[PDB]
């Protein structure tokens, strides 16, 4: 649907700084969290994380 | 930086002997075509450098038509490398008419230049 | 140049911490600081670590502390002025055995022992090349080659001549559980561990990497493309000449 | 009139930035040179923020290294960028060089821009070896003692001079501390030889890759080549990371770990990778007088480059034999390097004694014979009688 | 600012260049060009074509090189090979 | 055309050494700006050659001076010169600024410039502050450790931006570390400012004595006033040979040769004579965050200058009232100064109340209604009806 | 070159000021004048001249914080002098 409304959001200059300000803010949170998901899940026995439980008894 | 005296008289000494002739004019002409110019649309009077006072006169001294074809062959060229192509098979420039259309008003300066480099250096005489 | 002052070319072993989203097997620290301060004992320095980046790493909280009472460390005087020895803290180096540096060449019987801190980063190829010094001993020295006395062969080692002798024996750790009795396992244990000791930094380094070459591979190409969009105006303008006409 | 051709902090950036009338057919190297002096500001930057936290004495120098790159919330980063940047650097300032080199950059109009950059490599490889003395490693101390005697060859003065700059009998805290001083100066002595580069720079402009007269169409600098600075340095940037982080240890070598030790050296003493085309040359040829002026000699031939080339038409994109010459001097200096890191025997001094031969003569003899041949043929092909 | 020395190139409308006439240059605008027009048969096409053109003039360089390189190595790890009494002595010594 | 005029390199150094137009009736003020500007250059150059030789760490940073003051062949001559040059520095720099107050440069064709210049009045307060942190002395210790904490005024989050700046918990190794490396950094900024300042004056040349049009006519730069520079110069280098031989400690205070002690503070804690000014008006009002911005509030007073001074006649060459109110307020600055260097007691706390009330009421009101007032007498007395 | 903005003093002929006719100047040359005239004289007269035209100027503003000076100095002193049990408590506070 990317009628005149789009274009009516993208008309203003600070909205649009505005906008992609907040794109960055949440994108870099949810980047950073599915990188570190990924980049652990990735390796099962060799982080810290479960190897602490492993040795808990 | 190198006088196209020198070269012209080089080339005419190559060009009057019969035998050198035979052995040079067929090298001459297969490079000259692998060179990489014609197809792309240059004539070889424009590829000269133009950092030269001689070639600011020699350029001063073109008629009008011959400067504004050249100016359009240079821009047109300019497009065409910017574009990564090359030109269409139809406007490659044929062997036959490459001529000469500079060379001569860049002797005529020339020779004017070196008596001028000399004749400040004169000698008294007898 | 020749095969015998340089050494063998080190392989291509197939690691474990290798490769470009692989952490370290840090299972396996765990019990490589345990062989390497059992057999290492008071050979090596190792004096470029802090207990307190061992915690969180290798080991959870206390156990760094729980050892870090067995040392000394000579902090600052009483009111007499008598230099005074308390047990060690959390934020204080390993000493390394020998002294200041003469009894390490009173003792080896030849030149210093380097230190371990960094020594793998400070190797030609050397992920490898530490493996194959502590594997590459034969079991019978080499046939007509002169050796000077006390030094043991070595063919990896540039020069073939080495110091320290092979103490990387069979069924002499017992780390908790039925593993060691294979020397390879303690050289793997030693050698993961150097590797983690030049660098305690391999994880976070190598998550941060793969977040700034995925950010620059999109950044990259987003460039490519806008690229190719601003660029469009005058990568497919058109020229067409006139002869203008030939009056002056 | 617009107040972006009014205020004068701001005329001066608009005149050098905003709007400058670059040519039409530049190809990629002209933002690669632009990408070079974005790495040099990049390393700048980091470097001061390396010296916050940098001791300076000589036996709390390594101490200081191993501290940064171990013992510091978000260290090694600096520390592996410092250093690679400065590797991509002297790769960006070669590849600067032969760009140059091939398109008849060098030629009459730039031949003050010529000698600027000239100016700059020389300080620049005095501004690498003074850091990769700032370490003192183990063969960096080698490396330090061996230049600080070059200047001993001299007559008469040979001993006073070295005791002078030296400091000293011995590398000890004095050179290191003169060294370091150095290091830190003289990177804004560059940045003002930039300004002085880019000063003799926009008085002509820049050249086409055709050899050709830019003065008929050009196009402005912002809005369209400011893209194509900001894509080929995404492109340095990523390969940049590539290397800082998966890689770290490539361009360069495994001994500058280790302690400095006035005792024993390594098996083979080499510079880093950007050195060893300047080092084979020193083995070349067996004269102490002759080594350590032909080095200086091998710059001096750049510098004489210019009214050394004599042909009309400038530029290698039309003349077949002189750009194939070209090639096989670049693969001349890049077998140099590789001969020089490889160790003296039999076949080498052969190998490296060649490559220097035809090295400086290439620059000096091949280029103007080539250069008349090609006149000649051009001037007797086209024309008939 | 004082006068400074003649220049071959100035600035816009005084660029110096030669006079030109009846040249006419067009334009589309990048909004309404859908900028990939050729980016397949283009990329392959002219990718391969000027790889083509300037083939030669690297792969000689590189294969003679390659040659010698090769050929040295070749003799050098002859020479430490068996070869250090009868071989080394003639040229090394 | 003439070499000198034609060489960019030369034809920048011709525009503002070899030719500047400027004004017929030149007196010793400008020529101090040319002292100012060369004891700036002598201040570099000094200071190069004493971080030759000086070390970083905190415990061996002292060890360090005593080092360069005995220990190195005709050292103690480097730092004395670089102390009491600074200190003569700010002298000056003070004099450049008293005279730019006095002779309306400030007026509204030179904002840009007077802008520039305060900017490189700040950067130089913060430079001399760094640098006696880099000494390390006892009160110099003590003096870092207020102004670090200054910032701990701001609202809401206060520690945590003067911890990140303090660099931890203690006066330690990272604090003096950074201190070093940005004292070592900020005099290059401090040279690009002042290369910004040069550029910015050059617009409009230098304003008259008498505060009227200078277009009529100019006598040209060199030759004439280059020795108006040089025999300037000359004095100071003699006066700065009668600071630096005969008596070394009198413009500095005896105690920064301490070691630096955290446990025992002497009751007699100043800053040096070049700080006293804004240190009265600090310990002035009787509070921490009113003291904290009315600092940086006199130097924005400072600023606030222009479009202030509504005088139609410019300069205070002419008007009795204005220049006696001149000469009140520069005597007020010196009492200030001298007020704060004594200690607080019943009769100095209104002493210094007044004073800064006066210092203030100045830069606001005085000038205003003054100058009103000359104008309007001016108009009065030379009509009829 | 970039046409810049606009600027209240040009180069040399070109400089900008009001246009003038009928002004003459002179000048001696300085090697055919003695170069230390008046030395003596004209440094007195003009000496005491000038300090008589400016005297008032310095001379007020001195004395006003002199006077301030003095009696704060003699002040303080008479405060701690015999007197901090029974003046300065009463005007501490
Ligand atoms: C990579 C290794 C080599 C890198 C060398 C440096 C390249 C460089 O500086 O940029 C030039 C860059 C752009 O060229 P240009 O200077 O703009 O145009 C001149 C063309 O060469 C004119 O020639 P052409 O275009 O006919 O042929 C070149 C062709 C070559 O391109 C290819 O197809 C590459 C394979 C053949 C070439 C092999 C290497 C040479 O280029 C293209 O096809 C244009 C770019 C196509 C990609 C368009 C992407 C659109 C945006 C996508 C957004 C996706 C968002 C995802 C989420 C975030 O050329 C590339 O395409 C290389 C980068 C792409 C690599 C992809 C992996
Ligand atoms: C290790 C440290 C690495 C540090 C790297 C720093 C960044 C490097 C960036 C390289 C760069 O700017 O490449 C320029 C850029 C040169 O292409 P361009 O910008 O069109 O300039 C034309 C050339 O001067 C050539 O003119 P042409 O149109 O005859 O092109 C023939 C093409 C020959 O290449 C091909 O025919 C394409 C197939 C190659 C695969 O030659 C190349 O440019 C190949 C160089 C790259 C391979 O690289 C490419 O070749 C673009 C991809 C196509
Ligand atoms: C990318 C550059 C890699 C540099 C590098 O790899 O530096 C190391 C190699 C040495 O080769 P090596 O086998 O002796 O390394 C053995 C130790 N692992 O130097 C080179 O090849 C230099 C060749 C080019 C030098 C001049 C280049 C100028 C352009
Ligand atoms: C993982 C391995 C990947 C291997 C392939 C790598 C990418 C190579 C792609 C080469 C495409 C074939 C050459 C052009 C053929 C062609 O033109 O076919 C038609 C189209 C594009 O036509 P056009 O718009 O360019 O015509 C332009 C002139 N009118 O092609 C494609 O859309 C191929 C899409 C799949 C890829
Ligand atoms: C500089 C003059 C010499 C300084 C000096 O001679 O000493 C330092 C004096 C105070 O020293 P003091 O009077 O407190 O006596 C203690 C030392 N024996 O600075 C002043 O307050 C006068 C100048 C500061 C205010 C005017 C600033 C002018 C710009
Ligand atoms: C150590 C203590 C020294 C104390 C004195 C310091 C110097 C004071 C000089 C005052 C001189 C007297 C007043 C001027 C008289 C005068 O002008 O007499 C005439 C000459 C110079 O006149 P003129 O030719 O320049 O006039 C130029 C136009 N007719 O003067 C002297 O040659 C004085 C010589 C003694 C010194
Ligand atoms: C700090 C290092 C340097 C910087 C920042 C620098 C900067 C620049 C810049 C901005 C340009 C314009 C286009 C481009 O970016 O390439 C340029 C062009 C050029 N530079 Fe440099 N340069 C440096 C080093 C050198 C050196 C060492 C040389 C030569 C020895 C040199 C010679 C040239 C030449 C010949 C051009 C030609 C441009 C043309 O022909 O179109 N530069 N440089
Ligand atoms: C001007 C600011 C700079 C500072 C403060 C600085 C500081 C440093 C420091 C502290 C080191 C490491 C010291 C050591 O290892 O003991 C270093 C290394 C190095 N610097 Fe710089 N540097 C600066 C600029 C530059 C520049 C401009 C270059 C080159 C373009 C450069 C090239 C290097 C190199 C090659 C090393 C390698 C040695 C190592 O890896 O540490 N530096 N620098
Ligand atoms: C390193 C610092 C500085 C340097 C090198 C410098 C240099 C100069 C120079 C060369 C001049 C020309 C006349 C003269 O020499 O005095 C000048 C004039 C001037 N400077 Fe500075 N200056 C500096 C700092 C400042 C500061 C901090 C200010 C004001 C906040 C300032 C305000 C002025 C003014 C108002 C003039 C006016 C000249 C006129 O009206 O006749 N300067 N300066
Ligand atoms: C105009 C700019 C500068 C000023 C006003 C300045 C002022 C000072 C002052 C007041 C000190 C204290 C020294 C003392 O207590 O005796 C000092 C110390 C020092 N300055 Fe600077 N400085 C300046 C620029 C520089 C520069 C550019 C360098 C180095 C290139 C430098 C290096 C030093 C060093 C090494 C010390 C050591 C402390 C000492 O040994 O006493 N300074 N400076
Ligand atoms: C031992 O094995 C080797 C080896 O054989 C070789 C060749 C090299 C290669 C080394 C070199 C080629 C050395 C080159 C280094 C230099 C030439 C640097 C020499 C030092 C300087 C030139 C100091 C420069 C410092 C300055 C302050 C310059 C002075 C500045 C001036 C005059 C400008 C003044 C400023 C103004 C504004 C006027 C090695 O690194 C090496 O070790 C592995």
């Amino acid at each position: 649907s990317f009628s005149s409304l789009y274009k009516t959001f993208f008309k203003r200059n600070a909205v649009f700084v505005g906008t992609i300000f907040a794109g960055a803010f949440v994108f870099q949170t949810v980047f950073d969290t599915a990188i570190t998901s990924w980049y652990e899940n990735h390796n099962k026995g060799k982080l810290w994380k479960d190897v602490k439980a492993r040795i808990a008894a | 930086p190198q006088s196209f005296t020198s070269i012209a008289r080089i080339g005419d000494y190559i060009l009057k002997s019969p035998v050198l002739s035979k052995l040079c004019v067929p090298v001459a002409n297969q490079f000259i075509n692998l060179a990489g110019y014609k197809k792309l649309g240059l004539k070889f009077d424009d590829l000269i450098a133009e950092e030269n006072p001689i070639m600011q006169t020699a350029l001063r001294r073109l008629p009008e038509d011959e400067s504004y074809a050249r100016a359009y062959r240079i821009i047109r060229a300019h497009q065409t490398e910017l574009t990564h192509h090359l030109l269409p098979r139809n406007e490659w420039i044929k062997a036959q008419e490459d001529v000469p259309y500079l060379l001569p008003y860049i002797l005529e300066a020339e020779a004017a230049a070196k008596e001028k480099d000399e004749l400040d250096n004169i000698e008294v005489s007898k | 140049m020749t095969a015998a002052e340089h050494g063998l070319h080190a392989p291509a072993y197939a690691w474990s911490h290798n490769g470009p989203f692989e952490t370290f097997d840090h299972a396996s620290i765990r019990r490589g600081y345990q062989v390497y301060r059992e057999v290492c004992a008071a050979c090596h320095s190792l004096d470029r670590v802090a207990w307190r980046t061992l915690v969180g790493v290798s080991h959870t909280n206390e156990e760094v502390r729980n050892m870090a009472e067995e040392f000394e460390y000579d902090d600052e005087p009483d009111e007499q002025g008598n230099p005074k020895k308390r047990p060690g803290k959390l934020s204080d180096y390993i000493p390394g055995p020998y002294p200041n540096e003469q009894a390490a060449r009173a003792a080896n019987q030849g030149a210093l022992p380097p230190d371990l801190s960094l020594i793998v980063k400070a190797r030609h190829g050397g992920c490898d090349y530490i493996f194959s010094l502590l594997t590459g001993y034969p079991d019978e020295p080499p046939a007509g080659v002169a050796l000077p006395p006390g030094s043991n062969y070595n063919p990896y080692f540039p020069g073939g001549s080495i110091a320290m002798a092979r103490v990387l024996f069979d069924d002499m750790v017992e780390y908790e559980d039925g593993t060691p009795a294979t020397t390879s396992q303690m050289a793997k244990d030693v050698t993961t561990f150097l590797n983690w000791c030049a660098e305690p930094e391999h994880d976070e380094r190598k998550r941060l990497g793969l977040k700034t070459v995925i950010i620059l591979s999109s950044l990259y190409l987003l460039s490519i493309w806008v690229k190719k969009f601003k660029w469009a105006g005058i990568k497919t303008r058109k020229f067409v000449f006139n002869p203008p006409k030939p009056r002056k | 009139m617009a107040f972006r051709k009014s205020n004068v902090y701001l005329s001066l950036v608009n005149s050098y930035i905003i709007d400058s009338p670059q040519p039409s057919s530049i190809n990629y190297w002209w933002n690669m040179g632009s990408l070079l002096g974005l790495c040099l500001v990049i390393q700048i930057v980091t470097g001061i923020f390396m010296a916050m936290h940098y001791s300076s004495n000589i036996e709390l120098a390594f101490s200081s290294v191993e501290h940064i790159m171990r013992d510091v919330h978000n260290g090694y980063i600096l520390r592996y960028l410092h250093a690679n940047g400065a590797s991509f650097f002297f790769m960006v300032m070669f590849m600067h060089m032969a760009k140059g080199l091939y398109y008849g950059s060098y030629r009459s109009p730039r031949v003050t821009l010529w000698n600027v950059g000239v100016i700059i490599f020389i300080l620049t490889i005095a501004t690498a070896f003074l850091g990769y003395c700032c370490v003192y490693g183990q063969m960096s101390h080698w490396g330090a003692t061996v230049i600080t005697n070059l200047f001993s060859a001299i007559p008469f003065v040979g001993n006073d001079i070295v005791s002078w700059l030296w400091g000293g009998f011995s590398v000890s805290n004095p050179t290191i501390q003169r060294f370091f001083a150095l290091h830190y100066l003289v990177p804004f002595i560059i940045a003002a030889m930039v300004i002085m580069h880019l000063m003799a720079l926009h008085i002509h402009g820049s050249s086409n890759p055709l050899g050709i007269t830019g003065n008929l169409d050009r196009i402005p600098m912002h809005s369209y080549f400011i893209f194509k600075d900001l894509v080929t340095v995404f492109l340095f940037m990523l390969i940049l990371a590539l290397f800082v982080f998966y890689s770290p240890n490539t361009l360069g070598h495994p001994d500058n770990y280790i302690p400095g030790n006035p005792l024993v050296t390594p098996a083979s003493i080499v510079p880093e990778w950007y050195l060893l085309p300047f080092y084979a040359i020193l083995r070349s040829i067996p004269d102490k007088l002759l080594g350590v002026i032909t080095m200086f000699a091998a710059i001096l031939v750049l510098l004489v480059l210019p009214f050394t080339d004599r042909s009309v038409v400038r530029g290698n994109t039309f003349k077949v034999l002189s750009k194939f010459f070209f090639f096989i001097f670049v693969f001349n200096f890049v077998l140099l390097g590789q001969i020089g890191a490889c160790h003296v025997e039999v076949p080498y001094v052969l190998m490296g004694q060649i490559a220097t031969f035809i090295y400086f003569a290439y620059f000096l003899i091949i280029v103007p014979v080539i250069s008349t041949i090609e006149n000649v043929l051009f001037y007797i092909g086209r024309v008939n009688k | 600012g004082p006068p400074s020395g003649k220049t071959y190139m100035g600035w816009w409308g005084h660029m110096g260049g030669p006079k030109q006439k009846g040249i006419t240059s067009y334009a589309v605008s990048p909004y309404a060009q859908k900028p990939l027009q050729g980016i397949f048969h283009n990329a392959v096409f002219n990718s391969f074509r000027r790889f083509k053109s300037q083939f030669l003039y690297v792969l000689i360089p590189a294969g003679i090189y390659w040659y010698w390189w090769k050929n040295g190595n070749e003799y050098n790890e002859f020479l430490y090979s068996k070869a250090g009494r009868e071989e080394l002595e003639r040229v090394n010594v």
